RNA sequence: UAUAUUAAUAAUGUUAUGAAUAAUUAUUAAUAAUAAUAAACUAAGUGAACUGAAACAUCUAAGUAACUUAAGGAUAAGAAAUCAACAGAGAUAUUAUGAGUAUUGGUGAGAGAAAAUAAUAAAGGUCUAAUAAGUAUUAUGUGAAAAAAAUGUAAGAAAAUAGGAUAACAAAUUCUAAGACUAAAUACUAUUAAUAAGUAUAGUAAGUACCGUAAGGGAA
RNA sequence: UGCUGACAUGAGUAACGAAAAAAAGGUAUAAACCUUUUCACCUAAAACAUAAGGUUUAACUAUAAAAGUACGGCCCCUAAUUAAAUUGAAUAUAAAUAUAUUUAAGAUGGGAUAAUCUAUAUUAAUAUUUAUCUUAAAAUAUAUAAUUAUAUUAUAUAUUAUAUAUUUAUAUAAUAUAAACUAAUAAAGAUCAGGAAAAUUAAUGUAUACCGUAAUGUAGACCGACUCAGGUAUGUAAGUAGAGAAUAUGAAGGUGAAUUAGAUAAUUAAAGGGAAGGAACUCGGCAAAGAUAGCUCAUAAGUUAGUCAAUAAAGAGUAAUAAGAACAAAGUUGUACAACUGUUUACUAAAAACACCGCACUUUGCAGAAACGAUAAGUUUAAGUAUAAGGUGUGAACUCUGCUCCAUGCUUAAUAUAUAAAUAAAAUUAUUUAACGAUAAUUUAAUUAAAUUUAGGUAAAUAGCAGCCUUAUUAUGAGGGUUAUAAUGUAGCGAAAUUCCUUGGCCU
RNA sequence: UAAUCUUAUACUUAAUUCUUAAGUAAUAUAUAAUAUAUAUAUAUAUUAUAUAUUAUAAGAGA
């Protein structure tokens, strides 16, 4: 949110620098650590990461690149961690409190542009600029095409809510069964706000 | 079915059939073998074989006591069911089998002396003479005549040393 | 609006869709090369 | 740059600085490559629908059309784990009687053997295996309209003192699976000869002219 | 409405396809061909150069001339994309084949030298689009180092006179119209954030390959059955006048046609004018007519504050006061539908239909949802990560979006619960052997799911939002009672594009 | 968890290059012995024996 030409980040992924390292005396002993490990900017392992601190850019495995909480103003929230099982528990955006290696990428902050939902677009055009072409209703379609389609004047055909090659488009759940996600504590908020 | 080729299928194949309903109804439907890709080891090669094949030839394997013995069945059965990639296998297997039971000696330094003898001579005659067209030309000679050089010992590749 | 013109020519097209490699360096398109020598055909591709 | 490259030589020019050295001319040894190559017949994989059932779904059409793959002048099959019945035959292929016969079918439309006797047929039996196991068999899903042989998943023997064959059992009979080669009678193409109650719109042109962008259609 | 061939009738009828022609001579052979003159049409083309295409149709067989310097291809390099190509075993797949990586091909693109004309080879070493604004200063006019106004903001090469290596080049100083326009750096505004790929020196070397080149190319020379009023890419496109490539003429060029010559009946098409009325026409102002600046001022109500309205209507300034080319320029208002610019039925419907920005719901945590894949590898999603992507409905914005999940689904919790497949073991039965045995079905034996059921939630998911009696003296019912349902039509609007009765009652 | 599954990246002989083989160089792993330091155990060094010259790292996991 807050970088501006002139500030200072850094990465600590690799771990603590030598510049600490040979000042372990005045750096590590006092735990001064605490002054950069919760700053603005630069990226540490969740491991080191304070419970409760807001961070983006999170991993899934310890060798892995950033992967969540990267969109415009999107942040997500450490919640706790299990050095028993190498695991910390990540409260992500989308209000699923998800297991995450504890050795994984993490950025503090929120990310950029909070304000970008805020925009608005005043023409067709804008949208065609961006490579968005229009979407043509199914309640337009013909019964071939989309089966909202069909029928004389307005009508939906009595039909549920489903996509054009038939699959429900209100509530139903996809990821159902045995192909599901092995790691989440608790489901994102399907009501959410 | 080109699949088999790249495995150990043991003659298995795809069948093609029909699917009954209580209606009676014929639809048709496929049967596709067991197919489990297992990393075996062999004795011979000292490594280990990976190769996808069925679950009918792996339990062939365990009771016949490693790839090795099954891919050696002199049975004609076996040869049929050993694909192109078994008959390469067999030959690894059978060849370095022969290898190690069989030494050269139960010629390539002779050659080496031989060389400049036979390149100076087609040099002072004003042709030359490479390594490659050296081996090619004296292959088949089974005793190199001592024209010069000297026969400094009494081997005949034969009791090396004492 | 007036029909009629839907040939367009161009020789690029032409020979690059229709010509004798065009056929010559794929299965169907020998298939048809082969099937109208057999039929007699003088004029084999375009 | 195969009138080529490397090497050697004789000479020239010729750098280099007598010799060398490459460049060239000319000889000798080595180093290297040219896929249009048919169609029909055979075998294998996948495999429709129109149609018939006076509708239609089991069934039929049909393992046909079509696509794909491989080989030879042919290919396939072939010397019984075959038939048959208490008496016997003795490989394979084609045709006739058997026979529209047994058998089978929303017991509808319909489908339909074998034994045995004849004809063509060629010398027509003969070892090439150390005698065959995830094999026979069982359960299960498939699978030639009657007649099985095969196959997906898994379980899984015996040694001639044994094993296969029939809903099942007891007798009896017959054969030996998990190893193999095999002419001839057959199919297609081409050539020669003979015969045409065959052809001049099935009598030689031309897959041309022309139509279509193309596959393709196609005259006088 | 048979197939093929030949010949009739319609019938010497319709038609000969935007059009200006005339005389003389080639030629006592010419409307049609050639030449000369006159007239006319096209002239930001019907002209001149080109691209693609094509029976070479051309000014023709004796025929379209390239080392390169504005000459293109060829050649180097790549984009989109393509590939019986490459990778015991790259991955997948009944065959066909598909996927990923490499390699190769592929212009519609990029490629130093050059009139003071230039030299490409071998060896060796090390740039999306877009504008030139304002201040300043010089210089100029009226006025007095001050002030008002004014062309210019940068380059493009000639002449004169001087200094350098010495009449070849550079530098200096002075002189030299206006309006367009060209390529190069400069400077700088917006988000829609703007291609890929292939070095320098030193020496030596260059005997300049092949192909394109005619003419037509807004058309008689290509695509359209035709020497077809249709379709076809690029640059100049004289001047005069204009804001202008509009409109008027036309210098030069080209051109004036496979139909001609007479009267132009009724009638048809395209145009000009029309007395007195001026919509009475007609389903309906369809058609036609209507322009008092084109520059400079001025310009209301409403309103989302946007000269949106608006090019506002009327009006004013410039010679016009009877008129005299062409082009640009054609009023005001109410209502219904839709926010608006846009898209749509090639060839009868351009709209009120599609899209739209906006609103709302929902799925997907990335080893993901969605789609494609005889079916998989895999690909788009995306080199993106819940403010992202897919699906659904509504469709800018002001005031709002009341009620109910009964039914179809969705979603959460309950072993409450039946059933298929898979298995051992063990009892009766049946067939057979004389016997143990062999073969068959039957039933018992603890080990099950999804499903189903129950109870919730979900309507900006698919959907629904009733009926009778009578109470304030004459009317109605604020109100009172009645059946069952999940709910029982809230705000708003109302003879609606929704109203048959209906040309509903009243007003303009 | 060596079930499965996903992701990333030297000399010498015998048959110019390739391959086998006895020996030894260096790396890695495992066992036995010796010595040292702490609370039978842990850590380090030396000697000997055996194997390797598809692996490493991360993730899911009966
Ligand atoms: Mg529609
Ligand atoms: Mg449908
Ligand atoms: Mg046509
Ligand atoms: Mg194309
Ligand atoms: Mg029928
Ligand atoms: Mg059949
Ligand atoms: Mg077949
Ligand atoms: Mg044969
Ligand atoms: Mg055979
Ligand atoms: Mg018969
Ligand atoms: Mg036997
Ligand atoms: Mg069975
Ligand atoms: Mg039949
Ligand atoms: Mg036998
Ligand atoms: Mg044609
Ligand atoms: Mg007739
Ligand atoms: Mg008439
Ligand atoms: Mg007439
Ligand atoms: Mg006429
Ligand atoms: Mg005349
Ligand atoms: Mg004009
Ligand atoms: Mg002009
Ligand atoms: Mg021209
Ligand atoms: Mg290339
Ligand atoms: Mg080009
Ligand atoms: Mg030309
Ligand atoms: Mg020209
Ligand atoms: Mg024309
Ligand atoms: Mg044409
Ligand atoms: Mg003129
Ligand atoms: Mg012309
Ligand atoms: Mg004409
Ligand atoms: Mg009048
Ligand atoms: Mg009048
Ligand atoms: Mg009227
Ligand atoms: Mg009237
Ligand atoms: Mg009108
Ligand atoms: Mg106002
Ligand atoms: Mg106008
Ligand atoms: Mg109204
Ligand atoms: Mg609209
Ligand atoms: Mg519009
Ligand atoms: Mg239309
Ligand atoms: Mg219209
Ligand atoms: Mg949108
Ligand atoms: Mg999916
Ligand atoms: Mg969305
Ligand atoms: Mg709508
Ligand atoms: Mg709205
Ligand atoms: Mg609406
Ligand atoms: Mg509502
Ligand atoms: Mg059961």
């Amino acid at each position: 949110d807050g970088l501006r030409p002139g500030d200072v980040v850094e990465s600590f992924r690799r771990g603590i620098p030598q510049t600490l390292l040979n000042e372990m005396g005045g750096k590590v002993d006092p735990a001064i650590l605490s002054v950069k490990t919760t700053q603005r900017g630069n990226c540490l392992p969740i491991s080191m990461i304070p419970i409760g601190t807001i961070i983006h850019n999170v991993g899934i495995t310890p060798v892995g690149p950033g992967k969540f909480c990267r969109s415009a103003g999107t942040y997500a929230r450490v919640l706790a961690k299990l050095p028993e099982k190498k695991k910390a528990i990540v409260r992500l955006q989308s209000g699923e409190h998800r297991y995450v290696s504890l050795e994984a990428v993490a950025t503090i902050g929120v990310v950029s542009n909070i304000d970008h939902q805020n925009r608005s677009l005043g023409k067709a055009g804008r949208s065609r600029w961006l490579g968005i072409r229009p979407t043509v209703r199914g309640v337009a379609m013909n019964k071939c095409d989309h089966p909202h389609g069909g029928g004389r004047g307005k009508s939906k055909s009595n039909k549920l809510s489903m996509s054009p090659w038939g699959q429900l488009a209100k509530g139903y759940k996809t990821r159902r069964g045995k192909n599901q996600n092995r790691m989440k504590v608790k489901d994102r908020p399907r009501g959410k706000d | 079915f080109k699949q088999s080729n790249k495995g150990l299928y043991g003659g298995s194949f795809v069948q093609f059939g029909n699917n009954i309903s209580e209606s009676k109804a014929k639809t048709r439907k496929k049967w596709l073998p067991n197919v489990v890709k297992k990393g075996l080891w062999s004795e011979t090669l000292n490594r280990k074989i990976s190769i996808k094949m069925t679950a009918k030839v792996l339990k062939t394997i365990s009771k016949e006591g490693g790839i090795d013995n099954y891919l050696t069945k002199e049975k004609s059965a076996r040869i049929k069911e050993l694909g192109p990639t078994g008959w390469k296998l067999r030959y690894r297997v059978l060849k370095r089998k022969d290898e190690i039971e069989n030494p050269p000696h139960k010629r390539r330094r002779l050659m080496s002396f031989l060389y400049p003898l036979e390149k100076l001579e087609y040099r002072s005659v004003g042709k030359d003479l490479n390594y490659k067209k050296f081996v090619e030309l004296f292959a088949d000679v089974p005793v190199k005549d001592i024209l010069a050089r000297l026969e400094d010992h009494k081997f005949d590749l034969s009791t090396i040393t004492v | 609006k007036s029909r009629g013109n839907t040939y367009q020519p161009s020789t690029l097209k032409r020979k690059r869709t229709f010509g004798f490699l065009a056929r010559a360096k794929s299965k169907q398109g020998s298939k048809i090369l082969k099937r109208r020598k057999l039929k007699g055909r003088w004029f084999l591709s375009h």
